[PDB]
Parts: C-alpha cells; sequence; structure tokens
C-alpha cells in the first residue's frame, strides 16, 4: 500500500512547479529528438502482433490437450498466455526494440512440445519471416522476426492444469514444483512486474529510465557482461528514486537520481522493498550466509522471490567509472537546472579512446563460419570481465576500464598466409593499413556470388583502457593476468585449440595508435604528445 | 615512452594464445 514508497518512506512529497515542468519538457523533447520514442503506430503494430500470438499461445494449448485426449471444453479451458516483460513492458522500448516474451501453459504441455507445435503454428504465419529454436539454451527460446517486430519467445510450464486469460503471475505459490528452466523462465516477468507495482507515478519513471537508458548507453556504463549495470538493474534504480520523491517531475527525479546513487553507501544494497522468504529450497540473495553476495559491490537486488542480485558482476574499476559518471551527472543536471547546460550535454558521447594513454585490445579471431566466430568470440567476451578483476588487484594499476562494445571485423581470407597476416599487422595503426590489400567485407557491400562465398575470417576486439600509478621508477608487469586470462578462454566441451581456425591475441597499445576502427566519422584520432 | 611487459615473447606488448608455450 505504502509499498509505492520503499523501505523509508519519500524523501519529500512536494509536487513539481513550473520551472520543473518546463525542464521536463525539455527532457521528452530531447528524448523526442534523440528518437527514444516509436510512433503511435509502430506501437500499434506491436499490440497486433501480440495478440495474434495470444491467440497461438491458446492454440498451441488447446493442441497439446487435445493429443492427451481432453475433450474440446477441457482443451479450450487449459487456457494458455502471453506475458511480456523488460523494456517493452515497461513501456521504455524504443524503434527498434525487441519484444521479451514468456508463454505460460499447464502442466501437460511440455517444451519439446514448445518446440514442436508452437513452432509450426508460427511456421504457418504470413507475418513470420524469421525463425531460431535455440532448445539448448540456458533459457530455451524462439526468437522470431514476425510483421518485422522481433520477438524473443521462452516457455514456462506451471503446476497447474489450467492456464486462464486472467492469470496474473504474482503469487509464490505459481513456483510450486517447477524445474530450474522453468523456474528462470517466470522470473523475468515477475521481476518487471513487480518494479511497476512498486513505483508511485509510472509515466513519471518511464520517462526517467529513458533518459537513464540513453546516458547510459551513451555514457558507456551499460553492458551486464563488461561489469556495468543492465536493463532491468537500471529500472530498479531509477525505481528506487521515484519511491523517494513520489510526486516529484522526471527531470527533478534525474537529478536528485545522481545525488542520491553517488552518495549511496556502496555496498549497502538497493532494494525496492523487504527482501522475503518462502517454502522453496531456492538461493535468495543474503550477504550473512554466502560469500558471494558479500562480495557484490554496487549490489540491486530485484524484488519478485528470489531476490537476487542484478550486479554480480560489477568490479573495483566499473564502480569508479559508474560513480565518476553520476558525479558527472551531478554536476550537468545541476547546471541544467541552472539555466547554464542543456540535456544534450548529458547524454554527451563518451570519450573512452580519448581518455586514457594506454589500452590492452584483446582479439578474438575466426577463420571458419560466422556461426563459429560467434561461439568463439563468445565464450572470450565473457571472460573480459575476469581480466578486469586481475588487472584491478596489482599494485600499479589505478583502473582496467572495460569498454562496452566489441568492434567486429571481417576480411576475405583465400590462404593460411593472409590469416597469418591478419593476426600480425591488425590492432595498430601502424600496420592496419596493410589489410586493405584483402577485401574488407562490408554491412553495405554483400553480393552472395562473389563476397558471401569466399572464406573468411573474422575479428572481435575488446579494448581495456589502463591508468598505471608509475614517482616511482620500473617496468610494470602484467603478463601474470594475462595468461591466466587466456587460459580462461578454455574450452569447455567444445574445442577452440586448432589456431588453423581460432586464435586469441592481446596487444598493449598506445592512445595515438589505436585503431581507426575506434574513431566516429567525426572524431580525430590523437598523435604522439 | 612507459615500458609495459604482457607477454615474453619476442615483442613485449603482444601476446598470441598459441604461441604462449614457446614463450617462458
Amino acid at each position: 500500500s505504502q509499498k509505492v514508497f520503499g523501505i523509508t518512506g519519500p524523501v519529500s512529497t512536494v509536487g513539481a512547479t513550473a520551472a520543473e515542468n518546463k525542464l521536463n519538457d525539455s527532457l521528452i523533447q530531447e528524448l523526442k529528438k534523440e528518437g527514444s520514442f516509436e510512433t503511435e503506430q509502430e506501437t500499434a503494430n506491436r499490440v497486433q502482433v501480440l495478440k495474434i500470438l495470444q491467440e497461438l499461445a491458446q492454440r498451441f494449448v488447446y493442441e497439446v490437450s487435445k493429443k492427451k485426449n481432453m475433450s474440446d471444453g477441457m482443451a479450450r479451458d487449459a487456457g494458455g498466455k502471453i506475458f511480456t516483460y523488460g523494456s517493452y513492458r515497461l513501456g521504455v522500448h524504443g524503434p527498434g526494440s525487441d519484444i521479451d516474451t514468456l508463454v505460460v501453459v499447464p502442466k501437460h504441455v511440455t517444451r519439446e512440445d514448445f518446440f514442436t507445435v508452437f513452432d509450426s503454428l508460427l511456421r504457418e504465419r504470413k507475418e513470420l519471416d524469421e525463425i531460431a529454436p535455440v532448445p539448448d539454451a540456458f533459457v530455451p527460446i524462439i526468437k522470431i522476426k514476425f510483421s518485422g517486430i522481433s520477438i524473443d519467445l521462452i516457455c514456462a510450464r506451471l503446476d497447474q492444469p489450467q492456464v486462464p486469460l486472467s492469470l496474473t503471475l504474482s503469487d509464490k505459490n505459481l513456483l510450486r514444483n517447477l524445474d530450474e528452466k522453468d523456474l528462470r523462465a517466470l522470473n523475468g516477468t515477475r521481476v518487471t512486474d513487480e518494479i511497476l507495482e512498486l513505483v508511485p507515478k509510472p509515466n513519471v519513471f518511464r520517462i526517467a529510465l529513458r533518459a537513464i537508458k540513453l546516458w547510459a548507453q551513451r555514457r558507456a556504463v551499460y553492458a551486464n557482461i563488461f561489469g556495468f549495470p543492465g536493463g532491468v538493474a537500471w529500472a530498479m534504480l531509477v525505481a528506487r528514486i521515484c519511491q523517494l520523491y513520489p510526486n516529484a517531475c522526471s527531470a527533478v527525479i534525474l537529478n536528485r537520481f545522481f545525488i542520491i546513487l553517488s552518495e549511496w553507501n556502496w555496498p549497502q544494497p538497493v532494494i525496492l522493498k523487504p527482501i522475503e522468504d518462502g517454502p522453496l529450497q531456492v538461493r535468495v540473495w543474503n550477504p550473512k550466509i554466502y560469500a558471494q553476495d558479500r562480495s557484490h559491490r554496487m549490489p540491486v537486488i530485484t524484488p519478485a522471490y528470489p531476490s537476487m542480485c542484478a550486479t554480480h558482476n560489477i568490479t573495483e574499476s566499473t564502480k569508479k567509472v559508474i560513480l565518476q559518471e553520476f558525479v558527472r551527472g551531478v554536476q550537468i543536471t545541476n547546471d541544467i537546472f541552472s539555466n547554464k547546460k542543456s540535456w544534450a550535454n548529458l547524454f554527451e558521447k563518451n570519450d573512452f579512446f580519448f581518455r586514457y594513454k594506454f589500452y590492452l585490445e584483446i582479439t578474438a579471431y575466426t577463420r571458419g563460419s560466422d556461426e563459429q566466430h560467434l561461439k568463439w568470440s563468445g565464450l572470450v567476451e565473457s571472460k573480459v570481465r575476469l581480466l578486469v578483476m586481475k588487472l584491478e588487484v596489482l599494485a600499479g594499476i589505478k583502473i582496467a576500464h572495460p569498454f562496452t562494445k566489441p568492434f567486429e571485423s571481417s576480411y576475405c581470407c583465400p590462404t593460411e598466409d593472409d590469416y597469418e597476416m591478419i593476426q600480425d599487422k591488425y590492432g595498430s595503426h601502424k600496420t592496419e593499413t596493410a589489410l586493405n590489400a584483402l577485401k574488407l567485407v562490408t554491412d553495405e557491400n554483400k553480393e552472395e556470388e562473389s563476397i558471401k562465398d569466399a572464406p573468411k575470417a573474422y575479428l572481435s576486439t575488446m579494448y581495456i583502457g589502463l591508468d598505471f600509478n608509475i614517482n616511482k621508477k620500473e617496468k610494470v608487469d602484467i603478463h601474470i593476468p594475462c595468461t591466466e586470462f587466456v587460459n580462461l578462454c578454455r574450452s569447455f566441451n567444445e574445442d577452440y585449440g586448432d589456431h588453423k581456425v581460432f586464435n586469441l591475441a592481446l596487444r598493449f597499445v598506445k592512445g595515438y595508435d589505436l585503431p581507426d576502427e575506434v574513431f566516429d566519422e567525426n572524431e580525430k584520432r590523437p598523435s604522439k604528445k | 615512452d612507459l615500458e609495459v611487459i604482457i607477454s615474453l615473447g619476442p615483442d613485449p606488448t603482444r601476446l598470441d594464445a598459441k604461441l604462449l608455450d614457446s614463450y617462458s
């Protein structure tokens, strides 16, 4: 009831002034200019797509229930229901945004049914242009594009005979007798549903969140895999501030959001309500019981039972960046509120590739199918974080800052020799021009009877910016951490040791000698100081 | 000109994973 004001009640209950609303109006307007919002039309399409999927979910269940020899009535009554979660469910999605979707089915519908029956029902539709089923994923999923709109579909199987249209997923007992995959599948929806019910004024929250997502992206502090808060974390952080200021407008919320998160007594958790127990043998976030939990540095806790920490990955170095960025938020928003800066300023692109003197490139190379490369580089990427952690503990390392995005390229690679060379010359601007000799495969140039044919080599590169501690005279030695990292890129139940195909290289590089790929059309690379 | 060692190879600023065992 008072749940909407969070665990300490409001900080202030005073509503917005006119001067505040004007600055809110210009925010929404900046958000519009920046293309946060899709038109009413493309939202209308989204709604219609889910309708069709809702119809198909009901059909799916109906058909399976007929196969188990229920009557017509019982098959209909068995129901089946579509829920959204993540960005779309929250009202913060953008023009290109995927809809994260969950199909809920009664006890007698398996996921083997989902990957056969539901799959073939999807294939029947004219609106279906692409479908990628991935049964053996950590969460089993079907990725589709439907009427140009991207949908991610997951399946949850309840311990219940029927899933009526009226079903909401908020009751704890919906979790009884579920296996871990099903348990996991329910969580996304229950979490985002609860955030929505834990917020005083949802439209105010929606706008504040749109602002935070843009900022986080542009300031390069949005990437879970690399040790920054992802979407749900940011959503919950924004939700927390909304509770402290129930009547504030979004402009004000952003202001108070940067001040409070920058003065937060970190590692004390941000929580949207008191963490709860339940009847199940499932791990709840609990720093008292679990050493892992205790080591979280900026914990942001999901509210749906099993409460979990949505920022496990944050490292000492990423917390430093996040905190700098909040402190920057504090100065810019106060300036906006003083008529001295615009919102455009807050959303100014980061300058990661100008801010340090040295960088550590980490490159995954593949000479093979792009499916092989996806796998190989996906593996390498997931460890970058672990490298950050080994480096950041070292005496001479002031910070190890991972950038939040890989740099992808690919070349036609007719021979083994071309492949040695790509490996040799790539990554330094001194030698980078050597690979113009090899046709650079372009997002805009993929003539299938020429380019999309030749044996191709793929590169993915992550960058860690470095700051050293140096009034001391010595060679800074970081080979152990780099070597340990390499050995972490270990072939689990698949092999990457055939260097004729996969490779891994790290390279230490001075700022001025950074690869071109790293600078935009409008950026001029730095030079020898 | 700061010296930073990331590998024990011929080029201390370059670590190629397949050569790792041939360095040390």
